[PDB]
């Protein structure tokens, strides 16, 4: 039994209407919203025991529920805060107690969009040193100049997504920490054998998910409009 | 001989958030417990109520029936928006529960519920089910009360094993009530060209009596009993009328039986 | 919604100036919110007992109002039930007769 | 102030070792309790339910008790690794049906710290694939003993240090990274920070 959330990150302005969907295909009757904040455990805000039916949670003020279908229940913030930021988690389920968990969705609420931009994006070779010490080779991927700092950042082999031999930093760090709204810098590494990496058949590519404005976001600045985009750096093996 | 213990729980939904949860037992037609609403415990209306049950025993018993009564008005808020729109305050629920005690270690068991005046579920078994003459919209709430295997387990267990355990413990320790004798008192009176004669008899207990307009010997087949009503003291009231042209009450008597007197019947001659 | 059954009755033989107890039997009513009085001249007595309600084998309920008093030749004693079912109160007086 | 609390907060491990964390409420009825393990910015992993009045359960290297009586639960976890980093979140259900309303405690925060066998500590300098004239300073290899400490120069970036597991052969490794376009040498780049003597600086 799998249930589905999108979007699964998103900034917002204040004042803005955002809305959290919740897909489920297991013809579930009952259907539970979530917020996980630091601090607390989940709690719920909206649930639904069926097409039509919405009901109150422990913590429903400033958002509205709709139950348009079996399959899809939709969490409505139509005048978003900055104290909705969170995580917000979706269930499912039957007659039975178990709740079936998607995998959620982050929620950042801005009080302003003026400072919002996208990473560039560098990916460093490995060093020879480092080859003929260790007969391994390090590759390293940089994130620079964003904000905030939703961002998600994959490693890709000849077009498939690696885990085995990642690790990026568990948050960025940011460029100016004197500054209010400070642009992040987020580091990760890919370390494989040399002879992996002296193959020029394997493509390697770093991407950066940048989650940012939304096609219907008012812009009013010269620069390019810091939408949701990806950014990556691409790197052929040699010997 | 054989006495029905019977566990009544009314419970009234006004609306969303407003609701009340009262209950009474009998054995027989004697009032064993009382649990208002506004009370966190339940309450003996006899010396002999705990039955044989250790203070312990009572004290888990009575802690599971506190648990209850706070899940079971949970339930049914959550039933009603399960169902909306279809049903909606207010609401009336009914639970008769207990069991029937027979010679020898013989009993069965029951759990009837009520809604809004009409039975339209029960416990049967290992599990709920409704009834023949119940609407439909109840197979969701049964399928979401059987999916509890928790209920189903307690339940079957209070009522196979602890009701009739704890009754035979009632019967023996309430012998002395429950085989109590009260002595019938009568009276006669007359009301509205046909008058009404009315003998009246109170206090008797236990229920069974006989009351008969006579002439002499010939027993007058125009004696109307009416229905048993309670006093008060746990005694009973009744009334048997018979319509008569005036003048003509002359040599009608008014005789009573009942297991109290010892043979010696009461005659109340007009 | 079935409408209020009121019966009125003394516990002992009714005499002049005895004191005894007046029962009102109040049955066969639905929902359960109901509103009994006992009434002396028309007046609402001020200590009345009321026993728990309770329902019958066919769901629908019951309950026994009682009170002291003393019947004279001039008094008169009644039980007057306010119940949804009924558009107006519902009055039973005590005959003895 | 809540009806599930978990203890402890948080915990730092080494890899190997055992732990136990613990979970108490006050939830009235208590049909069941659940472990859920959930992994930084991932979603609820189920570990366990526990359903009986004195109730035992494993799997694999998790096992857990319940207690009812004490309204007590622990999860114990045998022989940490790497990948169990992670909150450990306790949830006691009211109900044994979709009646019931989940309780849930806050979580307890684990971190394993791994065993690094061979160390073998090296800052090495790697190059931009495209516009080659810019670089960024790798220090690697070194075991967990090593702490990485932030920029004096506030031009100068220097990351917090992080471990990458080459799954196929069995190989962990220790990592961080500084850059600038400030001047900047690798020599210099870890001058703040108590790094070992035998560190390779190679060229
Ligand atoms: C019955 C006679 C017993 C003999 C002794 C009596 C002598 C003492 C005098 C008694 C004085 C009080 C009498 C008045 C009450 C008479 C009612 C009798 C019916 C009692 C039913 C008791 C049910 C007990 C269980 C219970 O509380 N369930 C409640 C709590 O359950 C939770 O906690 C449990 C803890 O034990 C267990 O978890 C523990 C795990 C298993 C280990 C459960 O798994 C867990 O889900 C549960 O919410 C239940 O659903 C309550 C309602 C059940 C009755 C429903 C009636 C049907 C109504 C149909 C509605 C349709 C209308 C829709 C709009
Ligand atoms: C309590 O007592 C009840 C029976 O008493 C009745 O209900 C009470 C609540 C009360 O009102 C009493 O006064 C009243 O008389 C027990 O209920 C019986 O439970 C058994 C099993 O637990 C049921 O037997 C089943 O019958 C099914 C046919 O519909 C059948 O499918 C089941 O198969 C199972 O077993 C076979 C092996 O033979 C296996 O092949 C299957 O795979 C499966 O396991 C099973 O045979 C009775 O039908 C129930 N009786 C009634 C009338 O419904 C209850 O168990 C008991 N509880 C306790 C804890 O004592
Ligand atoms: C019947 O009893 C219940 C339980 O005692 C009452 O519900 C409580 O009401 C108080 C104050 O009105 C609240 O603070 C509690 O939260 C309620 N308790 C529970 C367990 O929910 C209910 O009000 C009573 N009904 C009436 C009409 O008096
Ligand atoms: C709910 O019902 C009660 C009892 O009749 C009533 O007094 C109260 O006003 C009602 N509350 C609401 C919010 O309708
Ligand atoms: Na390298
Ligand atoms: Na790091």
């Amino acid at each position: 039994a799998a249930v589905t959330q999108s979007p699964r990150n998103k900034v917002a302005v204040t004042g803005g209407k955002v809305t959290l969907s919740c897909n489920q295909t297991n013809n579930h009757n009952n259907m539970y919203w979530y917020r996980q904040d630091t601090g607390h455990g989940l709690r719920l805000i909206h649930y639904s025991y069926g097409a039509g039916s919405t009901e109150k949670g422990d913590i429903p003020d400033g958002y509205k529920a709709s139950r348009p279908s079996q399959e899809n229940f939709s969490l409505i913030l139509e005048l978003a805060t900055p104290s909705q930021t969170s995580v917000y988690f979706c269930a499912s389920g039957d007659e039975g107690y178990t709740q079936y968990f998607g995998p959620g969705t982050r929620l950042l609420v801005l009080e302003d969009l003026r400072n919002v931009t996208p990473p560039k994006v560098s990916l460093f070779e490995p060093s020879k040193a480092e080859i003929s010490h260790t007969q391994k080779a390090t590759l390293v991927c940089l994130a620079t100049g964003f904000y905030p700092d939703h961002v998600e950042l994959s490693w890709w082999v000849n077009g498939k997504e690696v885990h085995s031999g990642v690790c990026t930093d568990p948050q960025p760090l940011k460029e100016q920490p004197a500054l209010n709204d400070s642009r992040y810098s987020l580091s990760s590494r890919l370390r494989v054998s040399a002879t992996f990496w002296q193959n020029p058949r394997n493509h390697f590519r770093c991407q950066v998910q940048f989650y940012g404005l939304s096609e219907n976001d008012e812009w009013t600045q010269d620069r390019a409009k810091p939408v949701t985009q990806i950014v990556s750096a691409e790197a052929w093996g040699r010997a | 001989k054989n006495y029905t213990f019977r566990c009544l729980q009314m419970s009234s939904f006004a609306n969303r958030s407003w609701s009340r949860t009262d209950s009474v037992v009998w054995l027989g037609d004697l009032q064993t417990h009382r649990w208002s609403n506004d009370s966190a415990t339940i309450s003996f209306t006899k010396p002999w109520s705990q039955g044989k049950l250790s203070n312990q025993q009572w004290e888990k018993l009575q802690h599971m029936f506190q648990v209850y009564r706070v899940s079971f008005t949970r339930d049914i808020q959550e039933l009603v928006k399960m169902m909306s729109p279809k049903e909606d305050y207010p609401i009336e629920i009914q639970l008769s529960a207990g069991c029937e005690m027979y010679p020898g270690n013989a009993s069965e068991s029951f759990l009837h519920v009520a809604f809004q005046g009409k039975y339209v579920v029960r416990f049967w078994g290992t599990s709920w089910q409704t009834v023949p003459g119940a609407p439909s919209w109840l197979d969701l709430p049964i399928k979401v009360l059987n999916a509890d295997q928790g209920t189903s387990a307690t339940v079957q267990m209070l009522l196979n094993d602890t009701c009739p355990l704890f009754v035979r413990g009632l019967l023996e320790a309430g012998k002395s009530d429950l085989e109590k004798q009260e002595k019938p008192v009568a009276w006669l009176s007359s009301v509205p060209g046909h008058r009404q004669l009315v003998c009246h008899v109170s206090g008797f207990y236990p229920k069974p009596v006989w009351v008969m307009w006579m002439r002499g010997d010939q027993e007058q087949q125009g004696t109307h009993r009416g229905d048993f009503l309670p006093n008060a003291d746990e005694t009973w009231y009744l009334q048997a009328t018979l319509d008569v042209e005036a003048g003509e009450e002359a040599g009608l008597a008014c005789r009573v039986k009942h297991s109290s007197l010892g043979g010696q019947d009461i005659i109340l001659y007009w | 919604q079935k409408t209020p059954q009121i019966q009125v009755y003394s516990r002992h033989p009714p005499e002049n100036g005895k004191p005894n107890i007046l029962n009102c039997y109040v049955t066969q009513f639905h929902p359960p919110h109901i509103e009994i009085q006992m009434l002396k001249n028309g007046k609402k007595i001020p200590k009345v007992e009321m026993s728990d309600m309770s329902f019958s084998k066919d769901w629908s309920f019951y309950i026994l109002a009682h009170t002291e008093f003393t019947p004279t030749e001039t008094d008169t004693y009644a039980c007057r039930v306010k119940h949804a079912s009924m558009a107006e109160p519902k009055t039973v007086y005590w005959d003895r007769d | 102030k809540t009806q599930v609390e978990q203890s402890p907060q948080s915990l730092v491990v080494r890899q190997g070792e055992n732990c136990v964390l613990q979970c108490n409420y006050s939830v009235t009825p208590d049909n069941h309790l659940r472990w859920f393990k959930q992994d930084t910015g991932k979603g609820l992993v189920s570990l366990t339910v526990l359903v009986d009045q004195k109730d035992k359960t494993s799997n694999g290297r998790y096992s857990a008790t319940l207690d009812k009586d004490a309204k007590h639960s622990t999860l114990h976890i045998t022989a940490t690794l790497l990948d169990d980093t992670a909150t450990y979140i306790c949830v006691v259900g009211d109900r044994g049906s979709a009646l019931g309303r989940l309780h849930f405690g806050a979580g307890t925060q684990l971190i394993v710290i791994p065993d690094i066998q061979n160390p073998d500590p090296a800052v090495y300098q790697l190059r931009d694939s495209k516009s080659s004239d810019k670089s960024v300073c790798l220090f690697t290899d070194f075991d967990s003993q090593t702490n990485v400490s932030q920029s004096k120069d506030s031009d100068v970036y220097i990351t917090d240090k992080c471990v990458l597991d080459m799954r196929s052969m069995d190989f962990k490794s220790n990592s961080a990274v500084a850059w600038s376009n400030k001047d900047f040498a690798c020599a210099n780049a870890f001058n703040n920070s108590i790094i070992p003597e035998d560190t390779f600086f190679p060229s």
